[PDB]
């Protein structure tokens, strides 16, 4: 079911309910149908009408401070200006500011590791141990750009951390990229290796009784007495008496 | 006649050969012609379950009706498998029947390489041996409709509706001068334009007469229910200008005949329908006098709790099969007899334990029915009148709208081609037929040589002829009650506010109401549905749950 | 002829209320006698088009407005009750 | 199994044989056995060829069943696919385009490989707004739909089945949405009209498509408007006059926005200023570009304040057509007769900006004006002074609408009328008069 | 006697106070409750399966990931 933008892009294409910029008194050239990605981020440098401006993800308003500034750079000017407040001064790197993965507040409360969007991986540390979260230094299998739904924590020792809101399908072993000539061993960090969880979908019990075989002593009844003529004769007789069946009342019927 | 009596499926042959001998035992069949699972004796002191072809199983003879015996599937699935164990030679087929006992339509072996469709009786449908998975299986009409077209007798298609199941009323044609079945797969083909109206049909075949009769789900004719509908004085309709449909079924020549059939069946049987599976099993149990006569609560379905004669008792669903959690000797049980509080108590407790603050718990009689039908003057023509002289049964009015309008494709076309509401009975039955069958100007629309024997029906009433009470089956006929309903039914159609009821009955969704009788099921039930209470209210039920 | 109809009045639709802008120019030059002569001329029209007394005395009972003596509280309101249920609703 | 279809393009006929010496049933029993003794028969036809002369019965064996159209399951309420030339009769019951039960074992490799019929005009995916599955609702009651099974003969090239169904909706202007789902046996292409279902609220304006039973891939024609845009002001071809010169404005309903192309103050009759007073509409013939970017003065009313302002005059016969951007293609029009007072004083905004009911309802609003007072409705005697002036001006506006609204994008058979308070007494008269059905002005009445 | 307990059935992983069972995406297949990745000779290409389908003869890229359709290629492209 759609995000905050795919629901709005549908309304922009189908029946022209466009959004607007600056909200004060928009001319019809100031409107825009939102352009968005495969997920519902608002896709920086979206454009319609008068020209091209830049809009930060997860909020349809433009990042009002050439190339539009990056997400760390507008959030550093959003926390120090005290308009938005996650709880920390963001820490850009010196060029092409993404998120330098050692992120913590004033007086070094608790430092933690980022994704590309900036969210927690999760798995945090306190300032006694600075969390080393670096590049994988091994190439991804099958020519993958990045693993979806997570990053790769590395202490010269690398593993897959699925994002907050998912689980890894296979258990992430403590894998090694400790300058091992740029390759993995015995297990590969496959792409698409985390999916969003989902509720329980089958319910099942067990049961215990025994037959107490009357004709003397006979465990020689093995040929066509284990899967043939048994598991089936005890099943037809079970459902003739009516035990493979729940019949409950949906308001009378 | 004999096209179903020669393949009588010899359970029913073994009844009559044993009933005429005046013996203490007679076998008991189902409606199709197969043996029932549990066979009993006339005194009810020895009941035993039986195999496929009349031979009993080798020891189940309980003094009384058994708690459970084995279906015809699981008879065969054990008989094949021990034959692959006694002789120890494997056979690469074993059936895969469902919980109901009868066969699944698709059938194959464990390797699952050739899975074919099968008949519900058991014989393999010849031709549909696919290589692994049938997407759909043919049903009982389309098999009989195609084997007809290959040529095993009876050149008149046993017409059906939308899934291959036989419609309960079957109209075949016949020339009275030879009493042979009129060829219809050719005469609908070779002369299409002759089938515009009956006046355009009777001028092309001046000797033919309509012969409509009830039939079960197997296509065979029910015993002593055939009518020979004359079609001379049937006049034209407004539906002549439309194109001819695909087969004989959707033609307006067919749907007038079933309406003229079931309107006669209302004053004969008290039902505006053919008898269902419950009423056929009640008549054949009362006829041969064997125990386990069923019970039908006037709706055609099975009455829930069913007891046999001076023995054990249990309750049954709407299909004819036993509920396994109940067999109570003595008093009858209480199976779901308006006990819907305990199910509704669970919905209130799960709404009670749902978070806090009302973020969603607001959004957790059907919608748009309480404020369109039962409040807005549309149901008020039906359950109301001038005085007490109706006794209008509301499992007859929901049968009246069902049989007259079988689907939503008719209610749009009958409303679009109607300007005067007084003209609606003319272009629906081909005349003014309800007062002709209420006030008995029907001698001329019907005729003799149809298997009902009118003469042995009128002698116990002594009212009139054409040339308490027991109807077509074991039915009670207050004929004064039945004639007053059809006088009301003709006055129902001559209203501007029934056409406006019928317009909103089209706009009902499919899931909440399948047929227009199900529209009449919900609307007649929604008149008692008061608006739901506050969401945190939970009712209190009894020990067994009795509100 | 086929044309669907969605019809409906308000509760505020009075012919005093439809003459709200008519009173404004009458207040401008100043004519206080153009209000008490307006209500009786509206009461004159309250019956038939020929102003039959058999209907005008009948309907002035039913809305009970025979108190044009001291105040214009109940007399001005119940007149609007009467006109709206014959010119509007 | 009988197909529920009556016409096939892209047919590949394997063998033909006439048969008239046999009966229908015995001739049919030959016709099933012939496809049985053919190892790559997909299905057979069985039909009269040349039914216009009442031709003879054939059993034409097919190799491929290319595209299957004009199903007998939507009735005949909305056809965009021609259902065969009247020389074949696949209608009567023994006749029918029949097929085999489609086994996963296909035809063996020695059969001639079949191709889809070639698309006539080249389609492009850029001219089709692709949509997601999270923007539609299943509605198993909608009845303006169509369906076209494209069989599993083209096992590969899903994108060539898609370019074949989109090349059919691109040929018909009635089709706007194409949904197509793969299934065991065919690729079920369906076709719709503009079937939207918007849920207007204060915190947003969500919209989503109405569909019968869902499909995987959804394709839609983009929006198009019949309005030009130079310097971002709207203009429109009037039929015999020329172009208007309007105005554009963005408006707010809740949190979202919409451009309404407001053409205010559009004339439809000559100004009855002096000695055209007390005469007639007298329809005017201007030519060129009419400056239609401001409201006009309203008519003199009883109780008019003495402020002789440019918001009230006698020549009020001017329309205010309010159009949203990218309306429904055959749209709906509401004609609203309302002169106003001088309580607004030449402010530049209309007294009833009807462009909000236009936007929320996806329809066109023509707020009107008409002479009330003694400048209209002045009768005297039994001569030329008639006394229906303003009332015949409502015909002069309703005939302007049902002539010139095809340029704006409306449909003059869904056009309504509505009058406000006491004008509804004097604009209900048009519902009384029985006229010709070909020249009926409105079709609804509020 | 083990009582009644929740699980997931068709092709899904079972992780261990709420919605714990996972779709088992492509590149893998549900054999017995544990979605093992698809072996090197085959490929999966769609999420939530029981087994994975063959590619034409002599075709893979690296290992038992078996991601999608363009990952069974000849050793012409494994020439390095
Ligand atoms: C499909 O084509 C066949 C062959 O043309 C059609 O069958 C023919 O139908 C015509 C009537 O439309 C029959 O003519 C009739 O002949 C009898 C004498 O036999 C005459 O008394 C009637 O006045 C009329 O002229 C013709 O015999 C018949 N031929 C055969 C071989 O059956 C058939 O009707 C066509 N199907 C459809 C649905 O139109
Ligand atoms: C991966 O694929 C991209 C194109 O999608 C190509 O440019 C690149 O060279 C490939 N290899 C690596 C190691 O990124
Ligand atoms: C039952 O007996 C009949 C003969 O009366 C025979 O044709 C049929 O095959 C038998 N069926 C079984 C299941 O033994
Ligand atoms: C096979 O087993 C059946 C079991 O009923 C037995 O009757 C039969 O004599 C055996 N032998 C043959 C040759 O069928
Ligand atoms: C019905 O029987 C009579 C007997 O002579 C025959 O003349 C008539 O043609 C038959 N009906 C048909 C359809 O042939
Ligand atoms: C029954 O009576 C009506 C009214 O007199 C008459 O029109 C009709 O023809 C009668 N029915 C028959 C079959 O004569
Ligand atoms: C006018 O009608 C309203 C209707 O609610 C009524 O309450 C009111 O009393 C009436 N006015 C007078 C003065 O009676
Ligand atoms: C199948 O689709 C591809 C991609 O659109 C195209 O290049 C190719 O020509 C198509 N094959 C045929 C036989 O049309
Ligand atoms: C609008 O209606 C006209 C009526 O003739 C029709 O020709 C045209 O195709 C319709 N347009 C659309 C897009 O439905
Ligand atoms: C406008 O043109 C029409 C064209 O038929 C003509 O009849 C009419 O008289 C013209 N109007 C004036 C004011 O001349």
């Amino acid at each position: 079911c759609p995000t905050t933008c795919e629901k709005s892009r549908t309304s922009g294409l189908l029946s022209s309910w466009k959004q607007a910029r600056s909200q004060e008194n928009p001319s019809p050239k100031d409107l825009f149908v939102p352009a968005c990605l495969e997920t519902g981020e608002y896709a920086r440098l979206q454009a319609s009408g008068a020209g091209t401006w830049c809009v930060d993800p997860a909020s349809g308003e433009e990042l009002r401070p050439a190339q539009c500034p990056s997400l760390c750079n507008v959030l550093k000017s959003g926390v120090l200006s005290r308009r938005v407040s996650p709880g920390y001064v963001p820490a850009c790197r010196a060029e092409d500011g993404g998120f330098s993965p050692v992120q913590c507040d004033q007086a070094q409360g608790s430092c933690w590791c980022v994704m590309d969007s900036g969210e927690e991986v999760p798995g945090t540390r306190v300032t006694g141990g600075q969390p080393a979260c670096e590049s994988p230094r091994c190439p991804l299998p099958f020519n993958a750009s990045e693993v979806v739904g997570g990053t790769i924590l590395c202490e010269t020792q690398c593993q897959l951390l699925c994002r907050q809101g998912s689980w890894s399908v296979f258990p992430p072993g403590p894998l090694i990229c400790s300058l091992e000539s740029g390759r993995w061993e015995s297990q590969l960090p496959q792409p698409r290796a985390c999916q969003r969880p989902q509720l329980w979908q089958t319910i099942q019990t067990q049961g215990h009784f025994q037959l107490q075989l009357p004709p003397g002593k006979m465990c020689s009844a093995d040929y066509a007495d284990l899967l043939q003529t048994f598991q089936v004769f005890i099943l037809d007789e079970l459902t003739a008496r009516g035990f493979c069946q729940i019949q409950v009342k949906t308001f009378g019927t | 006649y004999q096209v179903d009596a020669q393949p009588l499926r010899p359970c029913e042959l073994q009844r009559e050969t044993a009933f005429l001998k005046q013996a203490d035992y007679v076998p008991q069949c189902a409606e199709d012609g197969s043996f029932q699972t549990v066979q009993c004796q006339n005194d009810g002191r020895s009941c035993w379950c039986v195999g496929a072809n009349g031979s009993e199983v080798l020891g189940s003879r309980q003094p009384g009706r058994p708690v459970a015996c084995l279906s015809f599937c699981q008879l065969q699935k054990q008989q094949i498998l021990l034959s692959g164990y006694i002789n120890s030679t494997d056979t690469s087929y074993l059936p895969q029947c469902q919980d109901s006992g009868d066969y699944a339509p698709v059938q194959c072996d464990v390797q699952q390489v050739q899975c074919w469709c099968v008949d519900a009786e058991g014989m393999e449908v010849y031709g549909t041996r696919q290589l692994g998975r049938p997407k759909r299986c043919p049903r009982s009409c389309e098999i009989r409709n195609r084997r007809l077209l290959h040529g095993v007798g009876d050149k008149s298609p046993p017409q059906c509706s939308a899934e291959g199941e036989f419609m309960p009323v079957q109209c075949k044609f016949v020339n009275t001068t030879d009493m042979m079945i009129f060829d219809l797969v050719h005469s609908y083909n070779r002369f299409p334009d002759a089938f515009v109206t009956f006046s355009s049909f009777q001028r092309r075949f001046p000797e033919v007469s309509g012969y409509c009769h009830c039939a079960d789900s197997q296509g065979r004719e029910l015993a002593e229910t055939g009518l020979e509908l004359l079609l001379d004085e049937i006049y034209d309709t407004i539906f002549a200008g439309l194109d001819l449909p695909s087969t004989f079924t959707e033609t307006t020549l067919y749907r007038i005949l079933q309406r003229r059939f079931l309107a006669v069946q209302s004053v004969i049987s008290g039902r505006f329908r053919c008898p269902t599976k419950c009423e056929v099993e009640r008549f054949t149990a009362t006829s041969f006098g064997h125990p386990y006569v069923p019970s039908c609560r006037r709706n055609g379905d099975y009455q829930a709790v069913q007891c046999q004669t001076e023995g054990p008792c249990w309750c049954v669903d709407a299909q004819g099969k036993e509920m396994h959690g109940t067999r109570q000797q003595g008093e009858p049980p209480s199976c779901a007899e308006g006990q819907s509080c305990a199910s509704e108590r669970q919905q209130a407790l799960s709404r009670l334990y749902f978070g806090t603050s009302g973020y969603f718990s607001q959004h957790d009689c059907p919608p748009t029915i309480k404020e369109l039908f039962v409040d807005s003057g549309l149901l008020r023509p039906m359950v109301e009148g001038q005085s007490q002289q109706f006794s209008v049964s509301e499992n007859l009015l929901k049968e009246a709208i069902r049989a007259i309008f079988p689907s939503r494709g008719l209610a749009r076309l009958a409303l679009q081609f109607t300007t005067n509401p007084k003209r609606l009975q003319q272009n629906l039955f081909g005349g003014k037929f309800l007062v002709n069958v209420g006030q008995f100007n029907l001698s001329g629309a019907l005729g003799t040589r149809g298997t009902f024997n009118f003469s042995q029906f009128f002698q116990q009433l002594g009212l009139a002829s054409f040339l308490p009470t027991v109807g077509s089956f074991g039915f009670e006929i207050n004929l004064q009650e039945n004639q007053n309903a059809l006088k009301f039914l003709a006055s129902l159609l001559e209203l501007p506010e029934f056409l406006l009821f019928l317009q909103h009955a089209i706009s009902v969704p499919e899931d909440v109401a399948r047929d227009l009788g199900d529209v009449m099921e919900t609307v007649l039930s929604s008149q008692t549905c008061e608006q739901t209470p506050e969401r945190l209210f939970v009712p209190s039920c009894t020990t067994e749950g009795s509100y | 002829v086929e044309v669907d109809l969605l019809i409906g009045s308000s509760q505020d639709d009075g012919l005093i209320n439809r003459a709200k802008a008519v009173k404004q120019f009458e207040e401008s030059r100043g004519r206080t006698s153009s209000k008490t002569a307006f209500y009786q001329a509206l009461q004159n029209s309250l019956g038939g088009e020929d102003s039959d007394a058999r209907v005008e005395a009948a309907a002035t009972w039913y809305y009970s407005l025979e108190h044009s003596t001291d105040d214009y509280a109940s007399f001005s309101r119940a007149l609007e009750n009467a006109t709206r249920d014959y010119f509007i609703i | 199994t009988r197909l529920p279809f009556q016409k096939l393009m892209g047919i590949s006929i394997r063998n033909k044989v006439p048969m008239s010496e046999k009966s229908i049933s015995n001739g049919f029993f030959e016709c099933e056995r012939r496809c049985d003794a053919d190892p790559c028969c997909t299905g057979f036809g069985f039909l009269n060829v040349s039914q216009l002369k009442g031709g003879e019965v054939t059993c034409l064996t097919l190799n491929s069943l290319g595209i299957q159209m004009c199903s007998e399951e939507n009735g005949g309420a909305w056809r965009i696919l021609d259902c065969g030339s009247p020389d074949i009769e696949v209608h009567t019951y023994p006749f029918g385009w029949y097929q085999k039960p489609i086994a996963q074992n296909n035809a063996p490799s020695f059969c001639p490989l079949v191709v889809l019929p070639s698309l006539t005009e080249k389609v492009s995916l850029d001219s089709w707004q692709s949509l997601a599955l999270s923007s539609v609702v299943v509605d198993p009651s909608i009845r303006h739909f169509d369906v076209a099974h494209v069989s599993t003969a083209a096992t590969s090239n899903f994108s060539a089945v898609r370019d074949l169904c989109l090349s059919e909706c691109s040929q018909h202007e009635a089709c706007l949405i194409t949904t197509l789902q793969t299934q065991p046996g065919a690729v079920r292409c369906m076709f719709y009209a503009d079937t939207q279902s918007c849920t207007h609220s204060l915190q947003g304006q969500n919209c989503r498509l109405l569909l019968r039973e869902e499909a995987t891939h959804i394709y839609r024609k983009p929006g198009i408007s019949l309005l030009s845009y130079e310097a971002s002001v709207p203009s429109v071809p009037i039929s015999t006059h020329g172009r208007l010169l309007g105005r554009s404005q963005a408006i707010q309903v809740g949190t979202s926005w919409k451009q309404v192309d407001q053409f205010l103050g559009v004339p439809y009759a000559a100004p009855p200023l002096a000695e055209r007073r007390f005469q007639a509409p007298e329809p005017l013939n201007w030519t060129g570009s009419w400056d239609a970017s401001k409201p006009r003065a309203s008519c003199w009313q009883p109780g008019t304040r003495t402020s002789t302002s440019p918001g009230v005059s006698e020549d009020c016969l001017y329309l205010n057509v309010f159009i949203p951007q990218n309306v429904a293609p055959n749209a709906s029009v509401l004609v609203f007769f309302h002169n106003t007072m001088d309580r607004e004083e030449s402010e530049g905004w209309p007294a009833i900006d009807g462009s909000f009911l236009a936007a929320v309802g996806n329809l066109i609003v023509v707020t009107a004006s008409y002479r009330v007072g003694v400048f209209g409705f002045l009768s005297s005697g039994s001569g030329e002074v008639s006394g229906n002036w303003g009332l015949l001006d409502q015909v002069a506006a309703l005939t302007w609408v049902q002539t010139h609204i095809r340029g704006f994008g409306g449909d003059p058979r869904r056009v309504s009328l509505a009058a406000d308070r006491g004008g509804a007494d004097v604009a209900s008269i048009h519902l009384l008069t029985a006229r010709a059905t070909n020249s009926q002005l409105f079709r609804r009445a509020v | 006697s083990p009582r009644t307990w929740f699980g997931c059935s068709e092709g899904f992983y079972q992780v261990l106070d709420g919605l714990g069972c996972v779709k088992c995406p492509e590149g893998s297949y549900s054999q017995d409750e544990e979605c093992i990745p698809c072996p090197v000779g085959f490929y999966q290409e769609q999420a939530g399966s029981l087994a994975c389908v063959p590619c034409p003869v002599g075709r893979t890229t690296i290992s038992a990931g078996a991601f999608s359709q363009t990952h069974c290629v000849t050793d012409c492209q494994r020439n390095e």
